[PDB]
């Protein structure tokens, strides 16, 4: 066996968060032809699941510009593993 | 003709980039009552039609009124622009 | 696929909630088999459908734009011998060289692949956040997109000590196992850090030779060709190019990863 | 041969020209040749320059002078659109005498002077495309720019109104003209003559 | 560069052909020749230009615009509807089981049945056939195209195609024979188009109109002129007519759900 | 920088700590860069031929190899100074791609500045499968340029079906004219018929020609709005 | 659940740069060279510190000078600078 | 009726474009907006009182190279000629 890192972001400086902007990036190319047409978690919230103090407000704000284009998509349309990757946050 | 490179330096920022903002907009006010008070005497029988204006300049603030982003772009398009050997 | 669905019904005009879904079924099946556009680079090609290292060819590179090098006015003249010569102010590359470079790269990703190496593609300049995670998908290999943390090779115990770490196995299967604390604390060194702008990375180019790390690079007609184990003249700006050259270490790397997941399989 | 890739490379099939990318000079014939991406390169971000051009630019027709220059930068402006103007003329549908072509219809060691057309027309110089060719709306300069192209407004009787209705958006206004037609004067200009509907 | 689609065992076609419809001939006049002559001279129109990289059909769409372009446009059309014209007529022989097919082809499809019953107020389709026939003798004056349609009203209607016309952008379907002098009521029609596409495009959006053709029978002189002859326009028409593989018009249906 | 040593001398480096101690296990990829070495000869190699113009870079005119008094009248018998020069950094400087094939370009482009204005498709596609038959100005794929004009006169100079280069671009001159009349023609004929044939356009080139202009003319009159205004209060 | 001065010295090299641990506390030596006390001139009083240049090498083939720096005690520095000489241990041909 | 500073007059000639006729666009001119010049020995014209006159700030004036920018040579045989043409009783 070999000891290796779980993320393929380990090296960069905040490798938990740009793996969580990475599916939600996926989902988007994969359903980027759906057509489109709130309570999401804080940033302290986001933190603690995230990068954690590494955590910048830019980063966030891509984050939540992400996570608000996925939930656009017009509900008749949407499919059952962009709610589910939108659950989380 | 045109042409003039400079030596490097530690950064191409601006000094105070001047933006332009009007006069005290009561400076210039106050300064036609003297632009027509040296002649006319006091309170002008013309200034009537004057004085009316740095009335409420003053009023609540007797001043009526008591920026740029190129030092950044600057900072950012120099190590570009500069044209350093390589190294 | 579709569970928010409702099919209008009988005289309800054609619902604009599925009607789209008649034009996908009008695409994958009828689509335009009639007149079909062929011989014609995409960007969607390179990143995916890459040249096996023995396929490659000066003109595949010359098309890619692996040639047009800097400017005739910014060459670090470290570069007489890689130099093919200058044209409209631009310094052209010696593909053949090139060739002969890429080769060799190729060859010392897919023999690293093929003993558990662990790779770790670094590119900055815009546009390479795909290319590059796409190459690492292949060759289960890591990469980075923006800036090289500083520090992440030689401080690591320091920068990089509270990301997790997973057991691998020879299939490259998450062993599942607890890793204990020093275990998973310590430092895990990349075996293969190839650069894709060596121009403005020095400092990971730097840390990996003080790191006794090999690397693999793309330099240019400004780069220095001596950073780096193993230089591959080409061109460091468009990015058609850097995918072409990142893509052929992609699939070099990949076939190393097949073989290596073949012996396995024998036992 | 690695030359002989290079003499056939699209990257020199684009000629060279330092001319200015302001030209404030009177502009009659095009400067540059506009380098066109497929929207898929655009996305990519590549437009085949030395370095790539910047997302800030959304358009697909760029020009460009320097591959790469000292500062590090391409010397290009997103503004490469005579795509347009050369489109208008066909849009317009009008020939242009070119002087007398003797043998060859534009006749001419070196065709340096009197180019010709210069590619601005094509088409055979008679057709019924002419029926009063087709009254293209221009946008009066007092002269008057139709399909990028100022043509003399003529008229029965001066309309003083007429202008007064657009006073000073004589331009900002678009009256369809009749093009009577142009001409193109050995220092390819074309000179052309409106027909104000008014 | 483009590359003339192969069509389905053209094995036979080199020499055979599709059973009634043609034997080897037509095809020769048509996909071997016809198709490749406008695939290549639309090739050649693509050459340099954005226009190639997308299949010629988005081209086909892409050229609806800045009319300049209607040459290839009109070409690019012809090339799609000839694939579509010879899918129709696609002998498509089903594979397996060695023994050559026993061509049990599924004739007009249950959902067909219906979709005609709608289309054309409780009619029966073959009887669609000959009024087909007779719309296409009376709705053209010399090159074109037949083409069953289905609409976003699902009235599966069929259209007056010419010459080459856009089975789906209305604005440019060539149904109005503008040569023949029309009714004012035509008229009417285009007056709507003038005003219907006129505010459509005008937020950037030509009218999307889902109607997507269904059955095409190139009405163009190599369609008829080229084997079966003049006046035998019609009578092309009618084995075609009288024959269509229906897995291809049974997959030209939105009939079902996705994703 | 400098010709650095611990960049290609990793295998070394790490060799010594594999032997004494600092190393336990070797690191993975030792064997790769030891079956593929390290190319280390960093040397400014020389050049001796154009890769272009075939001129030939490393000769000398020794005087012998030569007779005949210079157009200037006159018999040279001794070596002149740049001819004793020592010329060897010329040797090492990449010489320049001179291409007639390139000034062509530019003159056809200079007499047919249109065509630099035409869109041309710079982007390279797989340049390998691109074998042209060259004795027509057409090929599939390729599409038509002034470019395919210079490629042209090259048979006529090469073949040799014409004489001298600005004969030979001529002759593929009017040879591009007729395929540019022959499309202008074909250009019309797709609208005028299809005009005749129920066909309905959204907006055409006098179209964008005028609502670019006019939504300009938005931004104009609001702006003159201030400006000509203002100067009134600035001058009162 | 949780020469010595040389043994920590290694163990957090091994966490850190991969060289053995054993290697470090038994196969090398550490001889300091120049143990001084230079200091800066700091506005909140003139701030002392200790400069060590600790030579550790195994007496067979490889030697690293390494120096060193603290400002609270002078063996604090020598901790630091057999870390900065045994993480540059070079081959002696 | 407008003020000049606000209405661009190509002319017929010219190409107009639909930025071209913008404010932004005069702006941009503004911006960036002879037989000595040609290359005629200006010393020559030691005396021709009439040629010399041109370059010169009206004020008995040369002008540094940043306006009349003609040659090295040609502005100093110029500023010899003025010179010159001074000893040269006219001018």
């Amino acid at each position: 066996r070999r000891i290796v890192p779980k993320l393929a972001t380990f090296y960069s400086a905040n490798p938990n968060h740009e793996d969580r902007i990475n599916r939600l990036e996926r989902l988007l190319r994969k359903y980027i032809k759906l057509p489109s047409q709130a309570p999401w978690i804080s940033f302290d919230e986001y933190a603690l699941i995230g990068g954690g103090t590494k955590l910048k407000p830019t980063q966030y704000t891509q984050l939540l510009y992400m996570l608000n284009k996925l939930h656009n998509i017009d509900p008749q349309l949407t499919n059952d593993e962009i709610t589910s990757e939108l659950s989380q946050y | 003709p045109p042409v003039y490179r400079l030596p490097p330096l530690p950064r191409l920022k601006v000094k105070k980039p001047i933006i332009r903002q009007e006069a005290n907009k009561c400076l210039v006010l106050m300064s036609n009552l003297l632009q027509c008070w040296s002649s006319y005497g006091h309170m002008s029988p013309k200034c009537a039609g004057l004085v009316t204006e740095l009335k409420s300049c003053t009023s609540e603030s007797a001043l009526g009124k008591r920026k740029s982003n190129i030092n950044y772009h600057a900072a950012r398009l120099y190590d570009r622009i500069n044209g350093k050997p390589h190294d | 696929p579709y569970p928010n669905l409702i099919p209008s019904a009988n005289d309800k005009p054609y619902s604009s909630q599925e009607l789209f879904l008649r034009q996908l079924n009008h695409s994958m099946r009828t689509a335009k088999l009639g007149a079909t556009i062929s011989k014609v680079y995409y960007p969607h090609k390179d990143i995916f459908y890459p040249p096996l290292p023995e396929n490659i060819t000066v003109e595949s590179l010359m098309s890619a734009g692996v040639h047009l090098g800097q400017s005739t006015s910014l060459w670090r003249s470290s570069t007489q011998s890689y130099i093919y010569g200058e044209y409209k102010g631009i310094h052209i590359i010696d593909l053949n060289q090139t060739l002969s470079y890429l080769k060799r790269a190729a060859k010392v990703v897919e023999g690293v692949s093929e003993s558990g190496g662990i790779i770790l593609f670094l590119g900055t300049r815009q546009g390479q956040k795909r290319g590059l995670e796409e190459a690492a998908k292949k060759t289960h290999g890591y990469y980075v997109s923006t800036r090289w943390i500083p520090g992440t090779l030689t401080n690591s115990t320091e920068i990089s000590g509270i990301w997790e770490k997973q057991e691998i196995d020879s299939n490259d299967n998450p062993t599942e196992r607890a890793l204990s604390p020093n275990e998973t604390s310590k430092q895990v060194k990349p075996d293969l850090l190839v650069v894709l702008n060596p121009t403005e990375n020095r400092n990971a180019l730097l840390e990996a030779i003080k790191s006794r790390v090999p690397t693999i690079a793309i330099i240019d007609t400004d780069s220095e060709p001596s950073l780096v184990t193993y230089p591959i003249p080409g061109n460091d700006d468009s990015l058609r190019s850097v995918n072409f050259l990142l893509g052929v270490l992609a699939r070099a790397g990949q076939r190393g990863l097949q073989n290596r997941l073949a012996r396995n399989n024998e036992k | 041969t690695l030359a002989e890739l290079l003499g056939r490379s699209r990257i020199a099939q684009v000629a060279n020209n330092h001319k200015p990318l302001t030209y404030t000079g009177k502009k009659f014939h095009p400067t540059h040749q506009i380098i066109e991406t497929k929207p898929s390169t655009l996305y990519r971000q590549e437009w085949g320059l030395k370095s790539a051009i910047p997302s800030k630019i959304k358009s697909r027709y760029l020009v460009y002078n320097d591959l790469d220059t000292l500062e590090r930068i391409t010397t290009f402006e997103p503004r490469g659109g005579t795509q347009w103007n050369r489109l208008r003329f066909q849009e317009m549908g009008v020939p242009i005498v070119s002087n007398i072509g003797r043998q060859n219809p534009f006749f001419k060691k070196f065709n340096t002077e009197i180019i010709g057309t210069g590619g601005l027309s094509y088409s055979l110089p008679g057709k019924l495309k002419v029926i009063q060719r087709t009254v293209v709306p221009g946008r009066i300069l007092n002269l008057a720019a139709i399909g990028g192209f100022v043509a003399d407004v003529v008229f029965f009787q001066s309309p003083p109104s007429s202008f007064n209705s657009m006073g000073d958006f004589i331009r900002m206004k678009t009256f369809l003209f009749e093009i009577l037609e142009a001409s193109m004067e050995k220092n390819g200009s074309v000179s052309m003559h409106a027909r104000l509907l008014e | 560069i483009h590359v003339v689609p192969k069509l389905p065992n053209s094995k036979a076609l080199l020499q055979n052909g599709v059973p009634n419809i043609l034997s080897s001939s037509g095809f020769k006049t048509v996909w071997f020749d016809y198709q490749r002559y406008l695939c290549d001279k639309l090739t050649l129109a693509t050459a340099g230009q954005s226009l190639e990289s997308y299949y010629p059909f988005h081209i086909l769409l892409k050229t609806a615009g800045n009319p300049l372009q209607s040459n290839i446009f009109n070409l690019a059309s012809s090339i799609h509807n000839n694939h579509l014209f010879v899918e129709n007529i696609l002998p498509s022989a089903v594979e397996h089981g060695t023994n050559s097919n026993a061509v049990v082809k599924t004739e007009p499809s249950r959902l067909f049945l219906s979709k005609i019953k709608d289309s054309f107020n409780g009619s029966d389709w073959e009887v669609v056939k000959e009024e087909m026939i007779y719309r296409a003798e009376n709705e053209v004056l010399g090159q074109g195209w037949l083409f069953l349609v289905e609409n976003n009203e699902k009235k599966l209607f069929i259209l007056t195609s010419n010459n080459n016309g856009t089975p789906y952008y209305f604005p440019r379907n060539q149904s109005f024979d503008l040569n023949s002098a029309i009714s004012i009521d035509e008229f009417a029609t285009l007056k709507q188009m003038k005003e219907l596409i006129g505010k459509s495009t005008k937020l950037n959006g030509k009218v999307q109109d889902w109607t997507m053709p269904i059955i095409c029978v190139n009405l163009w002189d190599h369609a008829y002129l080229h084997d079966y002859g003049v006046g035998n326009r019609s009578k092309y028409v009618k084995n075609v007519l009288d024959n269509l593989n229906w897995s291809v018009v049974n997959n030209r249906i939105f009939s079902g759900i996705s994703k | 920088m400098k010709i650095q040593t611990n960049a290609v001398n990793v295998l070394q480096r790490t060799s010594a700590y594999l032997k004494s101690g600092l190393l336990k296990e070797t690191p993975a990829w030792y064997n790769v860069v030891a079956s593929i070495p390290p190319s280390t000869k960093f040397t400014r190699e020389p050049r001796f031929k154009n890769p272009s113009n075939g001129h030939i870079i490393g000769k000398l005119v020794d005087v012998t190899e030569q007779p005949h008094a210079n157009n200037k009248g006159l018999y040279k018998t001794r070596p002149n100074s740049s001819d004793k020069r020592v010329g060897v950094k010329r040797l090492y400087r990449p010489p320049k791609l001179t291409y007639v094939e390139d000034r062509l370009r530019s003159l056809f482009y200079k007499q047919h500045p249109w065509e630099l204005s035409r869109p041309k498709i710079l982007v390279e596609n797989e340049i390998g499968d691109e074998n042209y038959d060259w004795s027509h100005m057409l090929q599939i794929g390729r599409p038509l340029d002034g470019e395919s004009v210079i490629q042209r006169t090259m048979y006529l100079i090469k073949t040799k079906q014409y004489g001298d280069m600005v004969e030979a671009y001529d002759h593929a001159r009017y040879e591009f004219y007729a395929l540019r009349m022959q499309e202008e023609t074909e250009q019309q004929v797709a609208l005028e018929e299809a005009e005749m044939f129920g066909s309905l356009f959204g907006v055409s080139a006098i179209e964008h020609g005028i609502q670019k202009e006019q939504e300009v003319l938005d931004v104009w009159e609001k702006k003159v709005v201030e400006e000509t205004e203002l100067m009134a209060a600035r001058t009162s | 659940l949780p020469k010595s001065k040389s043994a920590d010295v290694a163990a957090g090299l091994h966490k850190q740069t991969g060289v053995d641990p054993d290697y470090i506390t038994r196969k090398l030596t550490m001889k300091p060279l120049v143990m001084k006390r230079v200091s800066n001139q700091t506005g909140k009083g003139k701030i002392a510190s200790f400069y060590a240049l600790v030579v550790v090498g195994d007496k067979n083939g490889m030697v690293g000078l390494g120096e060193g720096k603290s400002r609270e005690e002078m063996s604090k520095a020598i901790f630091k600078a057999h870390w900065d000489a045994v993480r540059n241990l070079k081959e002696i041909p | 009726k407008i003020d000049q500073s606000l209405s661009k007059k190509l002319p017929k000639g010219t190409i107009y474009d639909p930025f071209d006729f913008s404010m932004g666009r005069i702006h941009l001119d503004r911006k960036y907006q002879d037989i000595m010049k040609s290359g005629a020995n200006p010393l020559e014209f030691y005396a021709r009182p009439r040629i010399l006159s041109r370059y010169v700030t009206s004020t008995g004036r040369i002008q540094h190279r940043d306006i009349t920018g003609l040659s090295a040579k040609n502005q100093r045989r110029l500023s010899k000629a003025i010179r010159r043409c001074q000893a040269i009783g006219l001018m």
